[PDB]
């Protein structure tokens, strides 16, 4: 049951007690983005083209 | 003096977002026009509350934040509520229709036409920054754009400001206040693609705050107004060491150092008392023992689950009011020889205490009375996990029929980003099995 | 912003499409000139998601009356509400369509389709960000089923990324007006199928059942079965309408009401349903909202599971009693969920009751037990075809038996998928 | 109407508690899977605790002590004993006993073993591990080392406990046998004894000078069934109640069960489940619990009981079923979820 490390200020204080001791690329970003843009866009075209038969 | 910038997305990121804000100005003696009569260094300075809110040279006090949301209706609110003259209109972004609480519209078609606005917007804030810290980011799991746009902008944070802390607050789904079905799919997607890029996470579950509020507030239908004044609160209790003069967690990295010692494992757990109802006319005010053992009663944390049945990796304490250290130890001391408290073997079992001797403010006409002392704990516990085996159960039982599934394929998402997050989830289930449970 | 443009096709749906805008006008308290004498601002809050703003505080319906006969919109314009309507929005034709859907789909209705489309676009073009379509109709005449469902893909080859629903009222042979109804529908369903979001199935024979059994009405008109079509459609569109828990456009709402694509058709539901001045408790309203006598699709949901259910609650009520009533629904009907769709019973409440009540309930379920709605009409269906009576009126339009025998073959499809749903675990 | 759910259909006891529900007309029961219910019956292993009091609406009771394990696992039991201040490393009513790998403690067993051999002592002890099953893994001897060579001749986490070398025998037959008692544990925490037993005794004579004959020294109901000649002699499938056991008592040695054995028995129970309140009570959790527990008792010559092991998972007599079942409907499910002279002791605290 040990106090250390207590600091003190007009505000409050604080303290510890021990009880015992023991990135995606900008690039890559804009692909995914893009591939999945596509996948909506060939979708689109797919029932564009479904509409036109 | 480093200063954070908040960053409020979807419905439920906006709306607590306005209510953290408000109570910060009720905190800091700041008025609705921006004017601070205490703040003596007129259009400048470097005290402590200069990490949140920058100075114009008429004295007006403006929060580093901005406001993002994929439909115009819930900023709307904050562009005419009582402290629209705060903020910039550039600070509030608003599209035009929203992601429909889809994950993938808010990730991949909507997200893909407005990242790179929102990015401005923030870099005008961080260019008023001397020594910017990072970003606190606020968002529920469920919606399409809190989950799918929110998981976008922090990729592009972590390539635009590499060094930069990010914080979470996530809103938990629970069936209590949502009409969404397609939540546990959202939630799974945004984690998976959010894990990398967040330093420390709070999570807050509706159910708990829901309860919190019936049982402690007597509110029979609390609604969103009751819950993000309650989440305000906790959320004040997390940023005052950010914003007032001390030496616990006076920055965004200490969260990190004093909360998370493995990167993936980074959600603590939240735990809050006293909350008492002001329409309460008797109420016998607690002492320093009472609220902290208040803080290992499952009833009074964020997320519901059993931290007995778990171990510790890290536990903070964060008082406000009349507490002085001796009364902390002499509570800690006979919790000890009454509570299951069990920490990993790697790490000490100890608590590092802040007391901060302001008292918790409270809005004025709202539904918490005010209290001579209160106490948030920060526990990085393995029983958080109960929340993850939760969400992906509901998300193994729908996916296993493909159901909703066509609508995320509709908007450009791929079926084995489904499976890619759901295995995610798994070896996150695995790494807390693997701290806190023996053999 | 979200703004909704109506579509009102044929006899059947302007007839329905009309009173609908008889009954929301006065609950947003617009007088049959458009000009607003309510007492509320919340009538107003959500007015512009059904109507537009003309200068003079007049509100105009954003509707659009299509038929290929003018017989029916005579009757509208001269109707109660008749002048509220755009004169410009009236689209009609002189042949009528004879209730065949080659008609209305393949010859005159295609004669006309085009200048509807152009109100149509008038309008979106107008809209400050649409939020979708809505379409009244039939399905066993001619116009409404064969042209509305030519519109209904019309428009979504304009507009791909639009919501679309329909209330289509579904025949029966107990409530018919020509044989060829089974023919009309089969052909309209696969249409339907694969190009509605939301479609709320609305069988006569329901509607006349519930007339003549709970409201004591000996022998019902199409105006008695028309009232309780309106009255269930301002209950479906209460939360667009005025200010609420929900805040969600169609999109959300189809989101979280429509696991599979194709399984979009829903059955609805409304309470009280009284032959009267007695106040009704959330148990009554609750119990008699999951009532299948309460509900229009003419199919017993114990016969079924629901995929999704939605219930929207209206009137100054309990919403604790009102959550602790659908819990004891739902536990006395636990096998009727399917299981692997956690918390799909959703509930809304709206304090503005509907006209004369002070509380009410409104039922929308997707159900699997639809199927047999569809096992009905494919039944009566093929009951000719097998003979292929009455096919000349089709074949003397240009269509040919193999389009009949691949609208047979869709709707078997369409119930064998809703077959395999009801038996997974 | 309330709602339960089936998880372990191997369980004697709760199919019987099943049958009694559905037998009210006010029970019904779910597919296992359904979350909805009010009652889970659950698994025995792996029980999914995390899922319980996530329902809105719903009142969840469950049939199982979350972290109940620790008493009812041999190796857990013993670190249980020896590691907490209220049992302590000199509680009397549980014998020595030590964890062995194949921590450990096979140095601290050797030390009290050999100061055993220094004072001539009896030095018997037994072998046995829980993930040994009915009878298998269990090596009694009075020699060291033929206990540690099969104890890493198994894989498995093994206790060596000190063999009871003048247990209590039963005349006529000098034969041994043990106590079973079943403890209720309702959602309040009252811990409720059940006031039937039972003795499951060995129909061989007790014989000191061979303990690998473990017909005489094993009173499993399994050993005793399968290699006893003498099985159901003098009682019904070596089963004695205590109606017979407390006369006995009183014939042979003039005394009766509560005062000579009941007194000690209720003593380690409420020891035992008191000790672990802290730990498992779900007073306030978001879900209830309750559990049914089998304590197994030694007898000495002295008329002192020694706990052996507790099981979490008990099965009941054949006679008992019907009493035992309608008592757990009673007082730990129509508790919670009410319908439309009791048979349990309630251990006070
Ligand atoms: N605590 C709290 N939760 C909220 C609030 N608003 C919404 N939620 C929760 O957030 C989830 C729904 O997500 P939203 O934030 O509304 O959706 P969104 O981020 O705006 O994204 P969209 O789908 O585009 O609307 C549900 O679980 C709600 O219960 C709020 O104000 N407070
Ligand atoms: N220390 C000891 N002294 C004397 N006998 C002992 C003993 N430990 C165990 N026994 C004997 O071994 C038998 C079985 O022991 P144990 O309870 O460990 O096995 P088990 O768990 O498979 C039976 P159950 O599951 O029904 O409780 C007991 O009936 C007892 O007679
Ligand atoms: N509920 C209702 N059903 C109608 C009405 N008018 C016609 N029907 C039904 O609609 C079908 C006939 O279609 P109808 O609208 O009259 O033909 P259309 O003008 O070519 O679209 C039959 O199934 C009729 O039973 C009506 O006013 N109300
Ligand atoms: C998940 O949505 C809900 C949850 C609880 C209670 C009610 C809801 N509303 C639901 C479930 C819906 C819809 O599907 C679409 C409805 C509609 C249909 C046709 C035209 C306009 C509007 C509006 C509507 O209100
Ligand atoms: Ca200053
Ligand atoms: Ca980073
Ligand atoms: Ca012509
Ligand atoms: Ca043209
Ligand atoms: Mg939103
Ligand atoms: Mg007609
Ligand atoms: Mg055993």
């Amino acid at each position: 049951m040990e106090v250390i490390e207590l600091n003190k200020c007009t505000s409050g204080q604080s303290f510890e007690v021990i009880l015992k001791p023991p990135d995606p690329s900008l690039e890559e970003i804009q692909k995914k983005l893009e591939a999945a843009e596509e996948r909506r866009k060939y979708q689109e075209a797919e029932l564009l083209k479904h509409l036109a038969e | 003096m480093r200063e954070c910038i908040s960053i409020h997305v979807g419905q439920a990121g906006v709306q607590i977002g306005n209510a953290c804000w408000e109570l910060y100005c009720l905190e800091h003696g700041i008025q609705p026009d921006g004017q601070m009569p205490s703040d003596k260094t007129i259009g400048g300075g470097d005290d402590s509350f200069n990490t949140f809110f920058s100075e114009t040279g008429a004295g007006k006090h403006v929060p580093r934040a901005v406001f993002v949301d994929l439909e115009p209706t819930v900023i709307d609110e904050v562009r005419t509520g009582t402290y629209r003259q705060l903020f910039h209109p550039e600070q509030l972004i608003t599209g035009k229709e929203d992601a429909a609480n889809n994950y993938a519209r808010g990730h991949y078609t909507i997200g893909k036409e407005i990242i790179d606005l929102v990015l401005d917007r923030i870099r005008k804030l961080a260019d008023q920054c001397t020594g910017l810290q990072g970003f606190l980011v606020f968002h529920s799991f469920g919606g399409g754009t809190g989950s799918g746009f929110t998981s976008l902008l922090m990729e592009r944070l972590s390539v635009d400001y590499g060094k930069k802390s990010k914080l979470e607050f996530s809103i938990y789904p629970a069936p209590q206040v949502s009409t969404a079905v397609v939540e546990p799919y959202n939630s799974i997607l945004t984690t998976h693609t959010t894990l990398e890029h967040s330093d420390c996470a709070f999570m807050v579950d509706n159910e708990a705050i829901y309860d919190i509020c019936r049982r402690n507030l007597d509110i029979e239908r609390p609604t969103y107004t009751n819950l993000n004044r309650l989440i305000s609160q906790i959320v004040s209790s997390i940023t005052a060491s950010l914003r007032f003069d001390g030496a616990l967690n006076v920055d965004l990295t200490e969260f990190q150092t004093n909360l998370v010692p493995y990167p993936r494992i980074h959600f603590p757990l939240a735990t809050y008392a006293p909350v008492i109802s002001a329409e309460k006319a008797y109420h016998e005010q607690l002492s320093v023992a009472e609220i902290t053992n208040a803080c290992f009663e499952p009833a009074n944390q964020m997320v519901k689950c059993d931290p007995r049945h778990g171990k510790y990796m890290a536990c903070c304490l964060l008082y406000r009011g009349d507490v002085v250290p001796k009364d902390v130890n002499a509570a800690i001391a006979t919790i000890k020889t009454k509570r299951s408290i069990q920490f990993v073997d790697w790490c000490p079992t100890g608590f590092k205490v802040g007391i901060n001797y302001q008292p918790p403010t409270v809005v004025p006409g709202g539904d918490l009375a005010k209290v001579q002392r209160a106490v948030c704990m920060l526990s990085n516990t393995t029983a958080i996990a109960e929340a993850w085996a939760r969400l992906d159960h509901k998300f193994d039982l729908m996916y296993a029929k493909r159901a909703f599934v066509h609508w995320y394929v509709g908007e450009g998402m791929e079926e084995g980003e489904f499976s890619e997050a759901r295995e995610d989830m798994a070896a996150l289930e695995k790494d807390y099995e693997e701290v806190g449970v023996d053999s | 912003m979200r703004e909704i443009v109506h579509i009102q096709a044929g006899q059947c749906g302007n007839q329905i499409g009309a009173k609908f805008w008889e009954v929301i006008s006065d609950e947003h308290g617009i007088d049959p000139t458009g000009s607003y004498h309510g007492d509320s601002d919340l009538q107003l809050e959500r007015i512009n998601v059904y109507y537009n703003e003309a200068t003079g505080n007049k509100y105009v319906p954003r509707a659009i009356l299509v038929d290929l006969e003018p017989g029916t919109m005579d009757s509208v314009r001269s109707g109660p509400f008749g002048q509220i309507f755009r004169p410009d929005n009236f689209v009609f034709g002189q042949s009528g369509a004879g209730n065949n859907w080659a008609k209305g789909h393949y010859t005159e209705g295609a004669e006309l389709v085009d200048s509807v489309l152009d109100v149509v676009r008038k309008e979106s073009e107008s809209c400050d960000c649409l939020q979708g379509f809505q379409l009244t109709h039939s399905l066993g005449g001619g116009t409404g089923s064969g042209m509305g469902t030519l519109l209904i893909s019309k428009i979504r080859e304009e507009y791909p990324d639009r919501i679309m629903n329909t209330f289509s009222v579904m025949p029966s042979p107990k409530v018919s007006d020509t044989v060829v109804e089974p023919y009309n529908a089969t052909l309209s369903v696969h249409q339907l199928v694969e190009n509605t979001d939301e479609t709320y199935c609305i069988d006569n024979e329901a509607l006349y059942d519930i007339c003549f059994r709970t409201l004591k009405l000996t022998t019902p008109t199409y105006g008695d079965l028309n009232h309780l079509v309106s009255a269930t459609m301002s209950g479906v569109t209460t939360c667009l309408r005025f200010p609420g828990q929900l805040n969600a456009d169609l999109r959300k709402l189809a989101v979280n009401m429509v696991p599979f694509p194709r399984l979009h058709f829903f059955m609805p539901g409304f309470a009280p349903l009284t032959s009267q001045y007695r106040a009704l408790t959330v148990p009554e309203l609750t119990q008699q909202m999951f009532d299948s006598k309460n509900m229009m699709a003419a199919c017993d949901p114990r016969h079924g599971r629901y995929l999704t259910v939605a219930a929207i609650f209206r009137g100054r009520m309990s919403m604790k009693e009102v959550d602790e009533q659908m819990l004891n629904v739902q536990n006395k009907n636990s096998s009727y969920f399917v299981e692997w769709i956690p918390n799909n019973v959703k509930t809304a409440v709206c304090d503005i009751p509907p006209r004369g009540l002070k509380m009410s309930a409104t039922f929308i379920g997707n159900s699997t037990a639809i199927q047999e709605l569809f096992k009905r009409i494919s039944e009566q269906f093929t009951a000719m075809f097998r003979r292929k009576a009455f096919l000349h009126w089709y074949t003397g339009e240009g269509m040919d038996e193999m389009e009949f025998t691949e609208a047979e073959s869709n709707m078997n499809d369409l119930v064998s998928e809703y077959q395999q749903y009801q038996d997974a675990t | 109407m309330y709602t339960f759910v089936v998880r372990d259909e191997n369980s004697s006891v709760y199919a019987e508690v099943s049958r009694l529900l559905l037998a009210t007309g006010q029970w019904k029961r779910l597919r296992k899977d359904n979350p909805r219910f009010n009652l889970m019956l659950g698994e025995r292993n792996r029980l999914p605790f995390g899922r319980l009091g996530h329902e809105p609406g719903l009142v969840q009771l469950v049939n199982y002590y979350r972290g109940a394990d620790k008493l009812c696992r041999k190796a857990s039991l013993v670190k249980l004993i020896k590691t907490s201040p209220e049992l302590s490393e000199s509680c009397t009513w549980f014998p020595e006993s030590y964890v062995i790998y194949p921590t450990d403690e096979r140095e601290v067993f050797l030390a009290a073993y050999n100061r055993r051999r220094e004072g001539r002592e009896g030095n018997v002890w037994i072998a046995k591990s829980s993930a040994g099953a009915k009878g298998e893994g269990i090596l009694i001897s009075s020699e060291a080392s033929e206990l540690l060579d099969f104890i890493d001749e198994q894989g498995q986490v093994h206790v060596i406990q000190k063999y009871l070398e003048k247990p209590l025998l039963l005349e006529p037959g000098h034969r041994k046998f043990d106590i079973r008692s079943w403890v209720l544990v309702d959602h309040l925490y009252n811990i409720y004894l059940y006031r039937e037993g039972v003795l499951r005794t060995s129909s061989e004579p007790y014989n000191s000078a061979n303990f690998q004959d473990k017909t005489c020294h094993l009173t499993n109901h399994c050993i005793q069934k399968e290699y006893s000649k003498n099985y159901g002699r003098y009682e019904e499938g070596n089963e004695m109640f205590f109606e017979e056991f407390n006369q006995y008592l009183m014939d042979a040695l003039n005394t009766t069960l509560e005062n000579s054995i009941l007194l000690q028995i209720k003593h380690i129970i409420r020891s035992c489940l008191m000790c672990i309140e802290p730990a498992i009570s779900t007073k306030h959790l978001h879900y209830q619990s309750f559990q049914l527990f089998g304590f197994d008792f030694m007898v000495d010559e002295e008329l002192k009981v020694w706990l052996i092991e507790v099981n979490g998972a008990p099965a009941c007599a054949q006679k008992l079923y019907a009493e035992l079942c309608q008592g757990i409907v009673d007082v730990a499910i129509s508790s919670v979820f009410p319908l439309a002279t009791s048979i349990f002791i309630k251990l006070h605290h």
